[PDB]
RNA sequence: CCGGCCGGGAACUCAAAGGAGACUGCCAGUGAUAAACUGGAGGAAGGUGGGGAUGACGUCAAGUCAUCAUGGCCCUUACGACCAGGGCUACACACGUGCUACAAUGGCGCAUACAAAGAGAAGCGACCUCGCGAGAGCAAGCGGACCUCAUAAAGUGCGUCGUAGUCCGGAUUGGAGUCUGCAACUCGACUCCAUGAAGUCGGAAUCGCUAGUAAUCGUGGAUCAGAAUGCCACGGUGAAUAC
RNA sequence: AAGAACCUUACCUGGUCUUGACAUCCACGGAAGUUUUCAGAGAUGAGAAUGUGCCUUCGGGAACCGUGAGACAGGUGCUGC
């Protein structure tokens, strides 16, 4: 009855149900489009569903949650490669072809003492 | 429906203490709830290692406060009687509320 | 040693206690608009070494006013000499 | 110089903490306060005995101390009169009631704060310093465990050049984080100045 | 710059300006207090300002209404 | 019920929370939350607990 | 009752303990049959996955007698203490570290969806009321997954300014004030009103950075009565190039 | 210096004390605290109103205050060769 992925961006974290229906999603209680369909970063949840190419056959249901407008896409799209990966195994293959079944685990990297960054160091002179 | 609440430095002191806790309320029998993994909050300071002047060196120093709340919600006489002298720990901060 | 220094920080702190906390949650009461005078010409008269303005948050090991922590009440390399003796509890050298 | 503290490393794993109590915070400077007053006054009282560590547990009313020490006769004293008059005059300075308690240390050569108190008496009596590490380390290596490592500095002789002497036989791993090395730190008062020893030791295989 | 809902006068310097004024033209004083509000209701005061190790007298005038009286003493010494 | 109020300075007893047959003294009275707090002293530490006037009854 | 409403396994994020996991493990080629190197399958990360702590024997008679302790010397009816003012904040100059900008990638008015890390009782203080304002009362909640700080901002849609010393920037100055503290002239921060220097992307020279990095945009904490463009710390967007 | 409005100051002008603001052993009498006055810029010099405890084998048990010399106290004074 549902099919499940978590997905995670490195600072948030997605819950995607998806039931055999219309193609019509929806993220946070709103569609795709009125989330941030208007901004950037769009097409990488449509990136799954592109490369295999099925777009009426199935009906999602995504709650998203922190980090920003990029790591709540890529939190959306690595649920949704979960959610995949609950389908089976050959398209598991060729996400891996792909690129989509790893979690990015690039984190920003923390703020060090004597540094104005987390590796900026700061500027002295030659003297 | 009253809720323990209990804090600590050592985690495993703790988690000692709220499984005795959760092992004499179910020594008999009872519909009690475990205890739950309320955050642990951080104090963090960074403050200089050398007496006269530092640049880049200062160590950094951070205490867990565990925070463990058990609830619970099933009233039987002999625990209410004796749920006290259990864990006989003094390192444990208990606080009860409802 | 500063001993000196730490007898006049215990000074004003014993007269701020003695002076303080008695009529002073009142002070803005009387003072402000509820919704000059005599009143005001008598709470002008209050001194200057009462207040808690007055007092420094010093170290209690050595006396020392700078490098103050308010959670342990103490100067910088007295928490890390505390610290690395293992005096204060829970304050594991943070590493992450 | 550049070390870190190998006990204050070791407090995560390996080195239990000195003291073990909570406070929050607006109770937590004066613990601190009366937990240095506390161990300062019952070290100035039992340097003599030669105790090894202190610590301090308390339920926020109460205060209960035990004391690591070599001879537990000399602190507990006659038929337990001593003990409970300093137990009396350590609630009188807490404000709370006390209690206390004894904790014998086996194999006082090995225990490593009395390695650095003896060194300092030795040096107190102005015997030859090398002579003291050799003979504590001799000790340590007849009555115990295979690691240990004195450091004695400062007015070494009274030569112009600055020079430390540390002697080095067993092994004394600092960056491990699994082994129990045990270290600890004194000074001695002479005429010439003060000596600072510094002492490393291992207790058991893991 | 200061609080509208009162001034700032001290009760010595208040004691000074009612016995200079029951006395009348009195010969300038030496204050020691440089925290004070005037008014124009006792504009006419001669007394004198003190900065450190001159002191200098200071003759109030109809135009200052909220002035300190550590304005008018001049604190620095330049060249 | 009759007395049903309390005070500092007067004995309470705890009847449905989990510290009868204890000593206690009344520290904080809360007007805002109709409740009362006790410091009761157990495990050597004192503990304030939070009950009810219909809740509890004196001895 | 459109405010996550209440019986519910708690599905699931999450928090917080016990663990599993990643160890050149497995297979090919290279290497001398060795260590090892390269590639591939599986897998969340593959070759100390990323980051941090951890900094050997010693050098610089490097720094601190001003955190503290201590050897020698000195004052010990003054190199001691208590005070009221002032100075540590000066100003013909010189250098170092940063912040703001020189603009259209942007400036002004409106609408719009999130963050993570925190702190809070001699406190955090939503909300009632008035004001084109800093902000003025007995206002609930909280000693902390509940309550507050706390409207996140760059960004996204518009309307406008159309390459000007300018709807760019705010220095400086003058009026009317809040908050703190007994008391803001020396000598706190702000907002209400007014002016709007220099600045047209900077010579010789020189600095940081190899990925969630540099840049850029917000946020919290320490000391703190009140006062950070500094310091610590957290997240958003997120490069180019290593022959 | 993870915070300079006289106050956190260590420096200067002026006003005050040499057992001291801070610690111990003494001789003389008493608790505390709250509203003030005569002068002061304050540090400081002198009188009013009030309670006067457990009390030890009535040595007024025990912090605390005001006088005096030596013991002493203090130094963020010099020497990090």
């Amino acid at each position: 009855n549902q099919y499940y992925g978590t997905g995670r961006r490195k600072s948030s974290a997605a819950r995607v149900f998806i039931k055999p229906g219309n193609g019509k999603i929806v993220i946070n209680q709103r569609s795709l489009e009125q989330y941030f369909g208007r901004e950037t970063a769009r097409m990488v949840v449509r990136q799954p569903l592109e490369l295999v190419d099925m777009v009426e056959k199935l009906d999602l249901y995504i709650t998203v949650k922190g980090g920003g407008i990029s790591g709540q896409a890529g939190a959306i799209r690595h649920g949704i490669t979960r959610a995949l990966m609950e389908y089976d195994e050959s398209l598991r293959s060729e996400l891996r072809k792909a690129g989509f079944v790893t979690r990015d685990a690039r984190q920003v990297e923390r703020k060090k003492v004597g540094l104005r960054k987390a590796r900026r160091r700061p500027q002295f002179s030659k003297r | 429906r009253i809720r323990i609440r209990l804090k600590a430095f050592d985690h495993r002191l703790i988690d000692q203490a709220t499984a005795e806790i959760v092992e004499t309320a179910k020594r008999t029998g009872a519909q009690v709830r475990g205890p739950i993994p309320l955050p642990t909050r951080k104090e963090r300071f960074t403050v200089l290692i050398s007496p006269h002047v530092n640049k880049d060196a200062r160590d950094q120093y951070e205490i867990r406060t565990h925070l463990r709340l058990v609830d619970i919600v099933e009233p039987t006489e002999k625990t209410v009687d004796a749920l006290m002298r259990l864990d006989l720990a003094a390192g444990v901060d208990v606080q009860i509320s409802l | 040693a500063k001993q000196s220094m730490k007898a006049r920080e215990v000074k004003r702190v014993a007269l701020a206690d003695k002076y303080f906390a008695k009529r002073a949650e009142l002070k803005a009461i009387i003072s402000d608009v509820n919704a000059r005078w005599n009143a005001v010409l008598k709470l002008q008269t209050l001194p200057r070494d009462s207040s808690p303005s007055r007092q420094r948050n010093r170290c209690r090991q050595t006396g020392r006013p700078h490098g103050f922590l308010r959670k342990f009440g103490l100067s910088r390399i007295k928490v890390r000499e505390a610290a690395m003796r293992g005096e204060i509890p829970g304050l594991k050298k943070a590493s992450w | 110089g550049q070390k870190v503290h190998p006990n204050g490393i070791r407090l995560g794993i390996v080195k239990p903490w000195n003291s073990t109590w909570f406070a929050n915070t607006k109770e937590f400077a004066d613990n601190l306060d009366s937990d240095f007053k506390v161990r300062q006054y019952l070290t100035k009282e039992l340097a003599k005995a030669s105790v090894s560590r202190i610590v301090i547990e308390r339920p926020a009313k109460s205060i209960r101390v035990t004391i690591h020490t070599a001879r537990p006769g000399i602190v507990i004293g006659k038929k337990g009169e001593d003990v409970e008059k300093l137990r009396k005059v350590v609630a009188d300075i807490a404000g709370v009631p006390a209690q206390i308690n004894i904790a014998e240390v086996r194999k006082p050569e090995l225990d490593a704060k009395l390695v650095a108190d003896s060194i300092t008496s030795q040096l107190e009596r102005r015997v030859m310093f090398r002579r003291a590490m050799k003979r504590a380390v001799q000790n340590a290596m007849r009555l115990g465990a295979k690691g240990i490592k004195v450091e004695v500095s400062g007015r070494l002789g009274g030569a112009e050049i600055a020079r430390t002497e540390w002697y080095r036989e067993g092994r004394v791993p600092l960056h491990t984080l699994r082994a129990d090395i045990d270290y600890n730190t004194s000074e001695a008062h002479t005429t010439y100045g003060v000596i600072g020893v510094k002492v490393w030791i291992f207790k058991g295989e893991i | 710059r200061s609080l509208k809902k009162g001034p700032f006068i001290d009760l010595h310097l208040l004691k000074k300006v009612e016995k200079a004024v029951e006395s009348g033209d009195k010969k300038p004083l030496r204050t020691w207090s440089r925290r004070s509000t005037i008014f124009p209701n006792m504009i006419g005061l001669t007394i004198a300002v003190h900065n450190g190790r001159q002191h200098v007298p200071v003759f109030v005038t109809d135009e200052m209404v909220g002035h300190k009286l550590g304005e008018f003493a001049p604190t620095r010494t330049y060249r | 019920r009759p007395k049903t109020l309390f005070e500092p300075g007067e004995m309470v007893r705890v009847n449905d929370g989990p510290f009868a047959d204890f000593n206690g003294v009344v520290e904080e009275v809360d007007y805002e939350k109709s409740r009362l707090k006790v410091s009761v002293s157990i495990f050597g530490r004192a503990t304030p607990v939070e009950l009810d006037f219909s809740q509890v009854e004196k001895a």
